């Protein structure tokens, strides 16, 4: 029930620029991570090297200029050195981290993208959600995409089931989580509602179990299989901002915005710790006045460790005691 | 402003 920090990488022109990092990542092996947000980069790191350098030296090993702002980032399951961006201009491009260069772009939303997910089971395939209220799938061995899904609202957020590269979750401006068998597009297979705003990210526990978080101040669990609501979760601050969403089996985690992250356990609706960004030399390039928020979070899959990162840029290794 | 959740 406390969080500690391990590392904190302060990484660019923090002080007089724009630095929100919108998506944090590990890749396939936890042995690498990649930010992404409004200052045109995709920044990889080396894990074992940030936590155990000296402060005041942390830098990435590798970071590519881009276009437009980035809204996320998804890692390649099988091809491990790949990962996936969206952008505020609605682009869809893979990277490669090694050699640095842009392998595909996929150029069909209209509008800005907020969220790519490279699926686990099926690693060719690749889907994006955008503005433009489409979703829309993608195979690297092919230069359009293969399935598009008209919706009727915003697209915040896509989510591969990790078992299964037939389903996705999607969080709609509309308020619901639409699951959906990417066999038969005609229809969801299950809607989800409950949230009272949009549903700003989904993602899995397991199989059967989905997170999903909201701008009504909620996380949400839901059971994809049973076609269940199962509990909701409160104590944090989320009305207006992407602030971040996180899971494992047993844990979610989330941003706020009063620049906190929260840990939940998922059978406990409570927050059971939080950690608190904010520093004296950001009190007064003022405002932790409520400006500040959580940007973007993310567990490592073997390991109660967190990668972590808010508005002004700030980076921080955490682990749950 | 960046990083806003679209309201409907």
């Amino acid at each position: 029930s406390r969080l500690r920090v391990i590392a904190e990488i302060r990484h660019g022109d923090i002080f007089h620029s724009a630095n929100i990092v919108s998506s944090i990542e590990f890749d396939r092996d936890d042995e690498l991570f990649a930010t992404a947000g409004v200052s045109r980069c995709i920044k990889v790191f080396d894990f074992s090297s940030v936590v155990n350098e000296p402060a005041d030296m942390q830098c990435p090993i590798v970071e590519m200029s881009t276009r437009s702002k980035l809204s996320c980032l998804s890692w390649n399951k099988h091809e491990k050195n790949h990962i996936a961006s969206s952008d505020y201009e609605g682009i869809v491009t893979v990277w490669d981290v090694t050699t640095r260069q842009s392998l595909m772009e996929y150029e069909e939303h209209e509008k800005r993208a907020w969220s790519v997910d490279f699926s686990r089971t099926e690693p060719s395939m690749l889907v994006s959600g955008s503005d433009d209220c489409k979703v829309k799938v993608w195979c690297t061995r092919q230069e359009a995409s293969v399935i598009n899904i008209d919706m009727k609202a915003n697209i915040c957020c896509v989510k591969y089931n990790p078992g299964s590269s037939n389903y996705i979750a999607v969080g709609s401006a509309d308020h619901h989580i639409h699951y959906y068998d990417l066999r038969n597009i005609s229809q969801p297979l299950h809607v989800f509602s409950g949230h009272k705003k949009a549903v700003s990210y989904v993602k899995f526990l397991s199989n059967n179990e989905l997170a999903s978080a909201s701008t009504d101040s909620t996380l949400r669990l839901w059971d994809v299989k049973d076609n269940l609501p199962v509990r909701t979760f409160r104590g944090h601050t989320n009305e207006k901002n992407f602030v971040g969403l996180t899971v494992n089996s047993e844990y979610l985690a989330c941003g706020s915005e009063t620049n906190e992250v929260y840990v939940y356990h998922k059978e406990i609706t409570r927050p059971v710790t939080s950690h608190r960004f904010g520093s004296p030399d950001m009190d007064d390039a003022e405002e932790e006045a409520g400006s500040y928020f959580i940007s973007a979070v993310c567990w490592k899959s073997d390991s109660p460790t967190m990668l972590t990162a808010n508005s002004q840029g700030t980076i921080k290794v955490l682990v749950l005691a | 402003s960046d990083q806003i959740v679209p309201e409907y």
